[PDB]
RNA sequence: AACGCGACGAUACUACCCGCACGUUGUAGACGUAUAAGAAUAGGCUCCGGCCUCGUAUCCUAGCAGGCGAUUCCUCCGCCGGCCUCGAAGUGGCCGUCGGUAAUUCGCGUAUUGCAAUUUAGACACGCGCGGGAUCAAAUCCUUUGCAGACGACUUAGAUGUG
């Protein structure tokens, strides 16, 4: 129907820096840097006041209007890790075989890495390297538990998706063999 | 048949080329990757088996083994090389002086009544101002090349064959900055390298040769039967092969008298 | 020394004969001119002398380069290509080959 | 359908005996020409009454020119149009300048999105809408907004299109 | 808060806003018909500047960045030449770049051969002390 | 049975190859180098560290 | 699916001069089948309601039916 | 405007194939020498898979009785699917098309006549002039990538080579405009004003 | 790839190379065949002043088809040397010598081609010329071999040698 007009906001706290380039989105803060790349959206950035980012598009349709919501959010998303993080916590549960997980940090490339062993009894190990900026720590606090926390969601939450995908039972029944790591709490670390 | 080893047609040359060097990884330490040798036969050995989990576990087996007899080939050149949009291309080739006439007798087909002039002048630009010729032909590969290769032959007087004439070939360094095989190019001039040094005992090798020629034969077999697809007659043998994994199980020195 | 130029010529290129799909008129060659583009500017250069200059084997008059004359004849489309009469049709082999297209007989 | 203008036709029925005087209908038609607004009078009196060209007379044809040709106003077009499946209603609004210029806008409009043909469309009524809440249409709607003023992004320049080979690479900005 | 933007600056049509066209004359936009027509209006008093009240596209428009600071939506022709001689804007476009480089277009189109050999050699004059300069520097 | 191509096939290939089989192969390089460097060691126009010239159909014919 | 990688025979839309002239025939009869049937043989929706000017429309069919009845 | 020139050299980074093919036909057949440059930066609209399907459905048409001979040669590298384009829109089984592929040079990358030459542009056929802003592209380097070009790697480090060393001739370009504004700015206090108030009413 | 390409060795004749001298020498077609950033296109460039639709731009552009002297100058162009640089199918920069040079100005020539007739002019390649440098080779046949073989073709050996 072609919209002249469609603009959304993006409220800014005190302690960050906000830096658009073309389409590149740089958000700084207390925990670190983040950066990502829109080029594939066309949309206008603008400041409206002292604290508030805003994003228009024109003459655009119902479906450019619409990819304006997921670029609120995914800027709103590196605003909310950048001052607070992200955490998520990993349960690992088994009936038999207590399962062993290592972590250890890598000096080269800079990454974590998590070792799986002893799988309802296998004696392979299963190794996960993490993404750059997502830290994993042995929880002494309860039981069987590890967290995933770091500044970058889509990075939290793909790294302890691949946990999940790689601890999986095959040629069995469901019903009965219940063990496996699976994420229990999702949220902020502050 | 294989679809494989389609154009069933006569090797192109008699030497066969290796068609593929290993891949180069400069933290590597500076090596030669091939060599050549004479096939003289084959023989039996009796090997004390090392295998867990073989049923001939620490018992006796009874192996055919083939002798390749190899004289020390000796070091006569350096080729540079270059890549391009296009695949790989030879820039530089720098020779040694003090040639033998056995790699000489390669650049002719009638050895007995030429003038034996090749690389007369080339020996010249050895001396013509300090080498300056040589020098900058060398510089060349380090500062353009990204893989420069050995030109090695054998020699013919240490095998027992009625030939004389020598076999040239290219042989890859791997494992290094350009610069730095190429300090050992033109060191390893003039020299004789044994297989002593280019290979080891208990290793796989790949061996690359032209195989038994038959002539023309009909599809009993030359397909093995009761367009390409379709079995027809024409040459079977004098195909270039590539064999892979063979074990070394002996590198005898010749000198020891008791091999 | 001058150090400049001495054309006097408009250049221009022989694109095809008169034709259709499958049929082909040689009696009339189609003209592409120099920074024409509209048939406007094609209008100025109507009536306007072409030689086509090429180059033979043999010395015959003291000379060993040819020349068939002939003139423009009307603009061609809309794109400023112009049709050109010649005393003889010009030769297939010369389609893309350059004219020389001059100032005479001017009207300016 | 091409420039069309606004028409007055007003036809009879020959006069007779039995009735002298006849009845003198009138018409406002769209037509390309003179011959095309005869032609749908006839089409569209024979639909309606008993009247053909054979024993009807055409009395007068008049232009009919927009009073204010340089006034924006905004159009309401009621029409018919015939599918496969039958006779719909449709009620559309254009922005327009005369009310020529909004039927040539309809029969585009038509055209493009439900593939009517000149032959299968009956326009109703034309009305000016005189006051802003009579728009109901939401694309109509937008271009009333209060200080409407909006930027145009990526603006492809006019190159002439016999300059084949440019030097330096255009701009959509401006 | 630092929130740190450079995306676009585009103008904007809109009531009071100067076009040009293409035969080189200036519009003013009175009402806006669509996303792509506009009702202009160019009231100027010179000939090369003005133009008829009419539909103009917006293709065969250029934004200037002229813009009449209150002109009202619908104005006819008289509230718009008060409005153009009281911001001046022939003056404004006068200065213009846009204006400077049409001008500078009319002039060359202008030369005649004559004009065109004096332009030359005078040119050599200017470029030779331009040459002397290159040199010191 | 799996393919030689097979993901796992050549996932545990490579397991194989860094853990096991590769010291291995670095260990008889460096022997077999050490004894290749034994035999091996056993102005600027004139001098050449300039590199000159020695001693057409990318190009239409100018 | 894995057309991508390995896309089928392709269905060509080319058309060939004898299937074309039996689809003008197979359109022909069925014509003249519809045309038979008919022969063999055995609404208004009104005024939209998003038009602004129903009511003042309405008021002129009363009014005109009012003259009509005066008349007759 | 209209210009016979001796080599018009095109690069072809952000072009769409066919309408570049087109347009380049045409002036092989009028009698005018064109190069390419940059055939890995090409564009043909569509998705990837669109155009990765339209290959692999070309690989297909192989011929049964011997393919060393008469079949179609399904070639690759960047530069030659677009040759095969423009070969589609030339009579190339007559002499005056067999002429006409003489008059063109289409290459991968940049090669070193043609970095110190003008790369000309077609805005007939320009990517971000004719495609509408939302529709998905792709590019003919990833394509051949994807079918069989082994030197991807090789062209992208020369292309990082040949940019490293045009980096260096820019600086030595600014420095030049700057040195030319500075000696126009000091000639006109010493130029006689007749000479510059003349070259002003004549718009030079 | 038997009509895709690279590196190297030796190249007797002829003439392999250098200089300049001309061709009834051949062309899918010279006539200023002048012009390098990269990158984005819902953004860029910059001398940081500002600038950007626009290559209708910039350079070059005058003189018997284009002299000799003067003043004025280190303005522009070109050849050879030294130092370096340029490998994707390989070149430009700096310095120096020499030569030419309306940037301002000047003295003396052009006629008759008769009122137009391509303005025979460029480039690469191919030849013939001199007068100078340089060079002193291979392959096939024949005999032989059997790692090869229907015939060709292939691996070899025939010059004093570990033949």
């Amino acid at each position: 129907m072609r919209y002249i007009h469609s603009e959304e906001t993006i409220p800014v706290p005190e302690n960050l820096k906000v830096s658009i380039k073309s389409r590149l989105v740089t958000v700084e803060g207390p925990r670190g840097k983040l950066q990502k790349d829109l080029s594939h959206i066309a949309v206008n950035f603008s400041v409206v006041k002292k604290g508030v980012i805003g994003l228009e598009i024109h003459h655009g349709s119902r479906k450019d209007v619409a990819a304006l919501r997921t670029v609120r959010t995914i800027i709103n998303n590196m605003i909310i890790g950048v001052t607070k993080g992200f955490k998520y916590k990993m349960r690992y549960v088994y009936a038999h075989f207590p399962i062993n997980v290592n972590v250890e940090k890598n000096a080269e490339t800079g990454c974590y890495e998590v070792e799986i062993r002893n799988f309802i009894g296998e004696k392979i190990v299963r190794k996960v390297v993490m993404a750059p900026g997502v830290e994993v720590e042995i929880s002494k606090a309860q039981k069987d538990e590890l967290i995933l926390s770091g500044n970058s969601l889509e990075a939290v939450s793909q790294s302890a998706a691949d946990i999940q995908q790689i601890c999986k039972v095959r040629n069995k029944d469901i019903r009965k063999f219940l063990d496996g790591i699976y994420v229990s709490e999702k949220g902020n670390i502050v | 048949g294989s679809l494989a080893f389609l154009p069933r047609k006569r090797a192109a040359r008699h030497r066969g080329r290796v068609k593929s060097f290993p891949k180069d990884d400069p933290k590597k330490p500076v090596h030669l990757t091939a060599a050549m040798g004479y096939k003289a036969g084959m023989t039996t050995i009796v090997r004390d088996l090392d295998r867990p989990g073989a049923k001939a576990h620490k018992k006796e087996v009874v192996e055919a083994v083939t002798i390749i007899d190899c004289p020390p080939m000796v070091v006569v050149g350096l080729v540079g090389y270059i890549e391009t949009p296009r695949g790989l291309r030879s820039l530089t080739t720098v020779w040694a002086e003090h040639l033998s006439d056995e790699v000489k007798r390669r650049f002719y087909k009638n050895w007995y009544k030429s003038k034996k002039k090749a690389f007369t002048k080339y020996a010249k630009k050895y001396a013509e101002n300090n080498g300056a010729s040589i020098t900058r032909e060398l510089e060349r590969i380090k500062k353009y090349c990204t893989v420069v290769r050995v030109l090695a032959h054998t020699q013919i007087r240490k095998t027992p064959l009625k030939q004389k004439k020598a076999h040239l070939m290219e042989i890859q360094i791997n494992g290094g900055s350009v610069a730095d095989k190429v300090e050992f190019g033109r060191s390893l001039f003039e020299k004789p390298v044994t297989i002593d040094t280019i290979f080891e005992k208990d290793e796989m090798i790949d061996v690359i040769a032209v195989t038994k020629g038959h002539g023309f034969v009909g599809v009993t077999a030359r397909w093995g039967t009761k367009q390409w697809t379709v079995a027809r007659a024409g040459q079977m043998g004098y195909h270039h092969r590539t064999s892979v994994n063979h074990k070394i199980y002996r590198i005898g020195k010749g000198d020891d008298e008791a091999n | 020394p001058s150090e400049a130029g001495h054309r006097l010529y408009v250049k221009g290129r022989h694109l095809s004969y008169q034709r259709g799909r499958r049929n082909t008129h040689p009696k009339t060659s189609l003209i592409k001119i120099e920074g024409v583009d509209d048939t406007a500017a094609a209008n100025f250069y109507l009536g306007k002398r072409v030689a086509y200059v090429y180059r033979a084997q043999k010395e015959v008059r003291g000379t060993k380069i040819r020349v068939i004359w002939g003139k423009i004849t009307r603009p061609h489309g809309n794109s400023g290509v112009v049709r050109a009469k010649f005393t003889h049709p010009l030769p297939a082999r010369s389609f893309g080959a350059s004219v020389r297209i001059m100032l005479y007989p001017s009207s300016i | 359908m091409g420039r069309l203008q606004e028409y007055q036709v007003i036809g009879r029925h020959l006069p007779t005996e039995a009735n002298p005087n006849p009845a003198l209908y009138r018409m406002r038609i769209f037509a390309p020409n003179e011959v095309v607004a005869k032609s749908r009078f006839w089409y569209f009196l024979r639909g309606l009454k008993k009247v053909k060209k054979a024993t009807g007379e055409i009395v007068s044809v008049n232009v009919i020119s927009e009073k204010h040709p340089l006034k924006v106003k905004n159009f309401g077009i009621w029409l018919r149009y015939d599918s496969r499946s039958g006779t719909h209603n449709m009620y559309k609004e254009y922005r327009e300048t005369s009310r020529v210029a909004a039927v040539e806008a309809m029969y585009a409009d038509m055209a493009a999105r439900h593939r009517a043909r000149f032959r299968s469309i009956h326009i109703l009524k034309v009305v000016e809408l005189e006051k802003t809440e009579d728009v109901k249409r939401p694309y109509i709607k937008q271009l009333v907004a209060k200080n409407l003023s909006f930027p145009l992004p990526h603006r492809v320049p006019k190159i002439s299109t016999k300059k084949i080979f440019s030097a330096k690479r255009p701009s959509t900005f401006s | 808060a630092e929130i740190n933007v450079e995306a676009t600056s585009w103008r904007r049509v809109e009531v009071g806003r100067v076009l040009k066209l293409e035969n080189g004359s200036l519009a003013a936009i009175v009402e806006i018909i669509d996303h792509k027509r506009v009702l202009a209006d160019g009231p100027s008093s010179d000939p090369k500047l003005a133009t008829p009240r009419g539909i103009v596209p917006l293709s065969r428009a250029l934004l200037t960045p002229i813009v009449i600071p209150k002109l009202p939506r619908g104005a006819r022709t008289g509230a718009v030449k008060k409005a153009w001689e009281a911001y001046g804007v022939d003056a404004k476009w006068k200065e213009t770049n846009w204006a400077k480089k049409q001008l500078q277009q009319e002039r060359r189109q202008s030369l005649t051969d004559f004009d065109r050999f004096k332009v030359m050699r005078l040119k050599k004059q200017r470029r030779f002390e331009e040459r002397k300069a290159l040199a010191k520097i | 049975a799996k393919s030689a191509r097979a993901s796992r096939i050549k996932e545990n290939h490579q397991r194989f190859k860094k853990n096991i089989a590769g010291p291995v192969e670095a260990a008889r390089l460096e022997r077999l180098s050490a004894k290749l460097m034994a035999i091996a060691q056993a102005s600027g126009v004139k001098s050449g560290k300039s590199i000159g010239r020695k001693d057409s159909s990318i190009v239409f014919p100018m | 699916a894995g057309t991508i990688n390995k896309p089928k025979k392709p269905t060509s839309k080319r058309k060939t001069t004898r299937l074309r002239a039996k689809i003008s025939k197979r359109a022909a009869e069925k014509k003249r089948k519809e045309r038979k049937l008919a022969r063999k043989n055995p609404k208004d929706p009104g005024i939209p309601n998003l038009f602004p000017y129903k009511e003042r429309l309405l008021q002129q069919r009363e009014e005109e039916r009012i003259r009509r009845k005066e008349e007759l | 405007m209209s210009s016979f020139e001796s080599v018009v050299v095109i690069d072809g980074k952000g072009h769409l194939l066919g309408r570049l093919a087109s347009i380049v036909a045409k002036q092989l057949l009028s009698g005018q020498k064109i190069v390419v440059v940059r055939c890995e930066a090409l564009n043909i609209s569509g998705e990837f898979f669109r155009a990765k399907l339209k290959y692999h459905a070309y690989l297909r048409k192989m011929t049964r009785y011997n393919p060393t001979r008469g079949g179609p040669f399904h070639f690759r590298a960047p530069s030659r699917i677009f040759y095969k384009a423009v070969r589609g829109m030339i009579p190339h089984k007559t002499a005056r098309g067999a002429a006409a592929l003489e008059r063109l040079k289409v290459f991968e990358g940049v090669p070193p006549p043609y970095d110190k030459k003008k790369k000309m542009v077609v805005p007939q056929a320009l990517r971000v002039l004719r495609l509408q802003p939302g529709r998905k592209y792709c590019t003919v380097g990833r394509l051949s990538h994807e079918v069989g070009w082994k030197y991807q790697d090789v062209v992208a480090r020369l292309e990082e080579r040949r940019k490293a060393k045009g980096a260096a001739y820019y600086e030595r370009k600014k420095l030049a405009a700057r040195q030319l504004s500075e000696a126009k700015k000091a000639a006109a206090a010493k130029v006689d004003p007749k000479v510059s108030e003349a070259l002003a009413a004549y718009g030079y």
